RNA sequence: GGUUUCUCUUCAGAUCGCAUAAAUCUUUCGCCUUUUACUAAAGAUUUCCGUGGAGAGGAACAACCCCAAUUUUUUGAGGCCUUGCUUUGGCAAGGCUA
């Protein structure tokens, strides 16, 4: 089976990348562009699980 | 866009007196066809609809052992209840020998009711009643036992000064205690009277004799158990009359602990009264399972069938006294007796008073009883209209028999012969009739005669003016016409000479 | 609750007929037969073993002293047991 | 995996009473009687607008001589209601008309007001029954001295079993119920798929509203009934299975964090 | 503990032999606690029950049909036929 | 459990009712018992040789009852 | 001669007002109201004539959110208000008339419908 | 031998999923310079968001004392003879018992 990672793992990737203008990275700037194609669904994702308001 | 039992029917069938024909009627919505179907499965596991109200009636013919083990022949009219659709009423009436009021509980006497009443007892029947609904005392006003007695007491006794309005003779008041009056409910499966609650009573309990009991429960009667004995009042204990306490209060306690204590007390409940049931049973909605519960506990219909058997003539005692009120001669010389027989035998009487049409086509099904005689397929026959007079032959068309069906409510079973005292569905005697018609053999003498057209209880007096949009179509819509007089039985239609086909109804 | 008293039960209605102790043979429609075979009938017709003839138009038939019941096939066609 | 609810009454009672104010207190469909799907499909179909119901375009777009008012009777003039109620006898043309009627009997069910009182109790709003008649009847009533007894061993048939319990009032209450909770099981939802106020809007005839919430009542009574009318079958078939795909590539990861932390993370990649 | 006892031969062809001594052979239709037995197509010997008997097999032959005997007149129970396809 | 004999049909009439070994009387059948033993006033005993013997009433035994028949109709 | 109709509504405590604005409104004359014991509805029985029963029901539904429900039969005839022969009448093309003149109206109306 | 969970494979909405989106196409209608973006009716087809059916692997956890006088386990229906009918056997009757 696939087993889950630690917050920080991810938490730490999304940090470094921050807005990817410095150059070390520069070729995940053609996988990044081509995510887009999919950003409306992690949009709808993200709404349909909003939090609530009877919870924190 | 029944192989092994059609057989063991036909036997009852030719018997002629295991048979009952009986008219289920009462005020709208008061039970009739949620009887009927429920009573459907119970045999076969195996507009109207849209607009959620039956307008023209149906026949049901079905097979039901009643309190004793002996199956029986029923015949059922299913009639609307709606003011405007008497006419159906009156059909069923004519053709059947005795009538099944259903009455609401929460109702009570109501104005369709009332006068079906007056309407069976000025045309000779029997009268049997079902106090239907009884859980709306229970579930939805939440009467004290005791109080639910009252109402259905003065239900009973208001029922019979009714018929005391309108009968001289007051051979047959009601009371439950006669086999008079089933009390139900349609939808959880519960139908019973005081014979059918004590025979449960002692089957499952110790020797008692079911009939004794059954002659105490109902009217006021006590019960101190140190005596053991059945008394008019004398606990000033202020106790409850012995129909409460053996009948009412455990029924109540019935239902309030399954809609109660679904999840707490109910396994234990069920214990005490020897239903077993299983978990997916335990894991139901509340409707569902109280009418599991019910019906596991209740049997059938026992009730319905021993009504019906004690108090209902049956076709071969039957004839007689219909044949009076029916037919013109009566009794005098040939018919008369050669139908107040009602032998298997010569003559071949016959009334059909309905016509139901073939979805798909301009064919129609007369539909009727046969009186007198036995009728098979491929007959020759002829047929007398209203205004066929002895010495009027011009009305009376021959045809032969195309096919012969009995009735399921929307199921057919095509057949080759049918005996006298049954109703019957004719295939291709349709088309020279008009709303009541009556049959006699073909081309083969004795002499024949009409029973009286159908009298109406209702006068249709509303009055509509009907034409074509392109006059290129009047055939057409007299065709129409025709039509809807055939499956109509008191739609009027007449031609104004100023132009107009006009259409009275009610 | 006896599945042959049941099928007599039933045979109300029907031409029953009936062996007795002695060995007479009845036949009649049969009306009421209880749960002790006590059969209640109307119009017998009993033949005696010897050849002799009777003919009542009401009968009646103590249960313990039936030798023998046959009904008309109506039934041959209860088979769930 | 969270599908499959099974609760018992208790619960259902103590929900009941929760939601109590976002749901609607009748009983029964006598209500919305010119007001259901049906009389809306006929009154689209004709092109005529009940008083409080929606309006939509119409579904389609000589001499006569029975129209010759001097032969008419005119007592009483014939309102959209009666033209709705009868498509038939009141209307010519009737094309894709869906006939309206019902008369559902009457539920008469009485909330307790206190917990006090039984659960079988006759109440005051109950019209008192004080039947009265002729003289009754008499029957063949078994006088005793003949003989008779109870073999005594019978009972009524249930004895120790109470008429009631804490949990009578409230199991009858919930017989009447709108729909989830006049059930004991059942399948579990989506959150997007409940619509908490449809029964506010299909309401009947709300009698002093200012005209913005009346017109907009009858817009979402339109909407509603669309819908209704516009259902074609799933029709079609199949799954394909995208975060399933995605999941078993060496490309994407998994893991927990907090609904706001993704958030941010998706306005950060968009940006 | 097995109750079959007649259940198992039950829908069957047997000869049961009365207390009387009728050899009736018949489909069986039910047991009973009594001893409460009924028997389809049935027929009843009483001068020989054939077992290849060459002069005669069939004869002192009566026919039953469905014949019901109570408890009382029962007498002796063997298998002498299989059950009729129909 | 302990069903009654049905004979109030027959019962205030009259019947021919054999006994068994050969027993045959005659008389108004006026009760029962619930092991179907009944007292039948008129008594008339016609042996199996024609001799006529009317003892009056008595009671039927009800094991050695072997069939009696209405002698009148309905 | 018109018909007249006999009319039953069972309805709540509250509608009763409503069944009559609406007899009145269609010549009703109200014969009994009495509660229906054994349950909270009361039952009103009126007659009406069958002229004015087109929509009757409806109206009474509709007014009172299906709490009434009435059904109506014919139960008998009664003198119409008007002067059947009265050249004295004259009666505008469309609107209704007040009572003293219905059967004048209603006689002509019949007369140029069929009878002429 | 049970449920639950994960992975993998395959089959279906006829009133459903007690909820309801978008695109394409056809015909009318409305907006108006043009095209896109739109309007509102009918009709047809697709896509999407969910669900049902069938199986395989793995996993985890539960677990190998009194009774019979009308219907069967107390039944006192016992015996003999004379007559007759029968090829004999056998069978019909009555009588006597104690
Ligand atoms: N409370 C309660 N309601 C019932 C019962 N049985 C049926 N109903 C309801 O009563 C309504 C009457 O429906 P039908 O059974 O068709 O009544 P009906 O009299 O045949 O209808 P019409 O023939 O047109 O008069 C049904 O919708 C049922 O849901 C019952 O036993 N108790
Ligand atoms: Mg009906
Ligand atoms: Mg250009």
């Amino acid at each position: 089976q696939k087993e889950d990672m630690p917050p920080e793992h991810v938490r730490k990737i999304i940090r470094d990348h921050g807005d990817m203008t410095n150059r070390k990275f520069r070729h995940d700037k053609r996988v990044y562009l081509g995510a887009l194609k999919y950003m409306p669904h992690a949009v709808l994702k993200l709404l349909e699980n909003m939090p609530m308001p009877w919870e924190q | 866009t029944t192989v092994y039992e059609m057989d063991f029917l036909a036997d009852l069938m030719d018997n002629s007196e295991l048979i009952r024909n009986v008219t289920l009627c009462g005020h709208l919505h008061h039970g009739k066809t949620c009887f009927v179907d429920c009573l459907i499965e119970q045999t076969h596991p195996e507009t109207e609809q849209e607009r959620g109200v039956g307008i023209k009636s149906t026949p049901v013919t079905v097979v039901l052992p009643d309190t004793k083990g002996k199956s029986y022949l029923f015949n059922i009219m299913d009639t609307p209840g709606h003011v405007n659709f008497s006419d159906e009423v009156t059909a069923g009436l004519r053709i059947s020998d005795g009538v099944v009021l259903f009455i609401d509980a929460a109702e009570g006497v109501m104005l369709n009711t009332e006068r079906l009443i007056k309407h069976a007892v000025q045309e000779r029947l029997a009268v049997t009643v079902c106090i239907n609904k009884i859980d709306r005392l229970i579930l939805e006003l939440k009467l004290p036992p005791t109080d639910a007695y009252y109402k259905l007491r003065h239900i009973v006794d208001e029922v019979n000064g009714l018929i005391s309005m309108y009968s001289t003779d007051e051979n047959l008041i009601l009371s439950p205690l006669l086999g008079n009056v089933c009390f139900s409910s349609s939808q959880y499966s519960i139908c019973f009277t005081l014979g059918s609650f004590a025979k449960i009573y002692a089957d499952t309990f110790g020797d008692i004799n079911y009939q004794e009991f059954a002659k105490r429960l109902w009217g006021d009667i006590y019960f101190n158990p140190k005596t053991r004995k059945f008394t008019k009042k004398a606990p000033t204990s202020s106790s409850q009359r012995s129909f409460v306490e053996f009948i009412l209060e455990p029924l109540y306690k019935i239902l309030a602990q399954v809609v109660g204590d679904v999840d707490t007390s109910l396994p234990r409940t069920l214990d005490e009264l020897g239903i077993h049931l299983t978990k997916e049973e335990l894991k139901l909605n509340i409707r569902p399972l109280l009418r599991l519960v019910c019906k596991k506990f209740f049997g059938e219909f026992t009730g319905f069938v021993d009504m019906c058997v004690q108090h209902i003539p049956s076709p071969k005692v039957g004839a007689k006294p219909k044949i009076e009120h029916t037919y013109t001669g009566g009794v005098d010389s040939d018919l008369g007796e050669a139908m107040s027989d009602c032998d298997p035998d010569g003559p071949l009487m016959c009334h059909t008073t309905k016509m139901y049409s073939t979805d798909d086509g301009v064919q129609f099904h007369a539909f009727g009883r046969v009186l007198s005689g036995t009728i098979h397929a491929g007959q020759p026959v002829k047929v007398l209209g209203e205004n066929y007079t002895l010495e009027d032959e011009e009305d009376s068309q021959i045809c032969t028999v195309g096919r012969l069906w009995i009735s399921v409510a929307r199921y057919h079973i095509e057949v080759n012969r049918v005996p006298a005292g049954n109703w019957v569905l004719i295939e291709g005697v349709d088309q020279p009739i008009v709303k009541t018609a009556t049959i006699t053999e073909p081309r083969g003498n004795e002499e024949a005669q009409i029973f009286r057209p159908l009298k109406f209880n209702t006068t249709s007096v509303i009055k509509i003016a009907v034409e074509p949009v392109n006059p290129s179509e009047l055939p057409k819509m007299l065709d129409g016409l025709r039509k809807v007089n055939k499956s109509y039985p008191s739609l009027t239609t007449k031609v104004e000479e100023s132009g107009e086909h006009v259409i009275l109804g009610t | 609750i006896g599945v042959p008293i049941k099928v007599l039960h039933e045979a109300e209605g029907h031409i029953v007929t009936c062996e007795t102790n002695t060995g007479e043979v009845y036949r009649g429609k049969l009306i009421e037969a209880e749960d002790n075979m006590n059969c209640q009938m109307s119009n017998i017709t009993v033949t005696y073993r010897d050849g002799r003839v009777a003919q009542l138009e009401q009968v009646y038939i103590r249960g313990s002293k039936i030798r023998f019941l046959i009904l008309p096939d109506m039934l041959k066609n209860m088979l769930k047991s | 995996t969270y599908q499959r609810w099974q609760f018992t009454l208790p619960m259902m009672s103590t929900l009941y009473r929760l939601a109590n104010q976002l749901l609607t207190d009748l009983v029964d469909d006598n209500y919305f009687y010119l007001f259901d799907l049906k009389a809306f499909f006929t009154s689209k179909a004709l092109n005529m607008a009940i008083p409080g119901g929606p309006k939509f375009e119409p579904l389609v777009r000589d001499w006569n001589e029975f129209n010759d008012i001097n032969k008419i009777i005119i007592r009483q003039p014939i309102r959209t209601e009666y033209k709705i109620a009868f498509p038939y006898l009141y209307n010519n043309l009737p094309h894709h008309v869906h006939l309206t009627w019902y008369h559902t009997p009457n539920v008469v069910f009485i909330k307790t007001e206190d917990p006090d009182l039984p659960a079988f109790y006759f109440d005051p709003l109950i019209n008192p029954i004080s039947h009265r008649h002729s003289v009754k009847s008499q029957e063949p009533l078994p006088d005793d001295d003949e003989e008779f007894e109870l073999p005594e061993f019978v009972e009524p048939f249930l004895k120790d079993t109470p008429l009631y319990t804490d949990n009578t009032a409230n199991g009858i209450a919930l017989l009447w119920a709108p729909r989830p909770f006049n059930l004991r099981s059942g399948r579990t939802r989506r959150a997007l798929d409940i619509p908490l106020v449809k029964n506010w809007y299909r309401e009947h005839c709300p009698a002093g509203q200012p005209v913005k919430v009346r017109v907009s009542y009858q817009k979402l009574l339109k909407y509603y009934v669309l819908n209704a009318l516009k259902h074609r079958p799933p029709k079609a078939q199949k799954k394909r299975y995208l975060f399933r795909s995605f999941k078993a590539t060496k490309f994407f990861q998994s893991t927990k964090l907090d609904w706001v932390e993704v958030g941010l993370q998706v306005c950060r990649q968009g940006y | 503990g097995k109750s079959s006892k007649m259940l198992q031969h039950i829908d069957y062809r047997m000869r049961c032999i009365l207390q009387d001594g009728r050899i009736f052979i018949g489909t069986f239709k039910a047991f009973d606690k009594h001893m409460n037995l009924i028997l389809c197509d049935c027929d009843e010997f009483r001068k020989i029950k054939p077992k290849n008997s060459k002069q005669a097999e069939r004869e002192e032959k009566r026919v039953l049909g469905l014949v019901l005997l109570r408890g009382e007149n029962l007498v002796s129970m063997t298998v002498e036929g299989p059950p009729p396809k129909d | 459990k302990a069903h009654p004999p049905e004979l109030k049909k027959f019962m205030d009439k009259k019947l021919s009712l054999k006994l068994n070994g050969g027993r045959h009387v005659q008389g108004i059948l006026r009760g029962f018992d619930p092991f179907m033993n009944l007292v039948i006033d008129e008594c008339v005993e016609m042996a199996t040789s024609g001799q006529q013997n009317n003892i009056g009433m008595v009671v039927i035994r009800g094991n050695s009852i072997i069939m009696l028949e209405a002698l009148e109709r309905v | 001669m018109e018909p007249y109709y006999f009319v039953e509504v069972q309805a709540p405590a509250d509608c009763v007002s409503a069944v009559y604005t609406v007899l009145a409104r269609r010549r009703g004359h109200v014969t009994q109201d009495a509660p229906i014991p054994g349950s909270p509805l009361y039952t009103i029985k009126a007659f009406i004539p069958a002229i004015d029963s087109f929509g009757f029901e409806t109206d009474l539904r509709t007014h009172t959110q299906g709490q009434a429900f009435s059904l109506s039969v014919f139960h008998h005839w009664q003198i119409v208000p008007g002067d059947p022969l009265d050249k004295s009448i004259v009666i505008r093309p469309l609107e209704p008339q007040p009572a003293p003149h219905l059967a004048r109206e209603f006689m002509i109306k019949t007369r140029r419908r069929k009878g002429l």
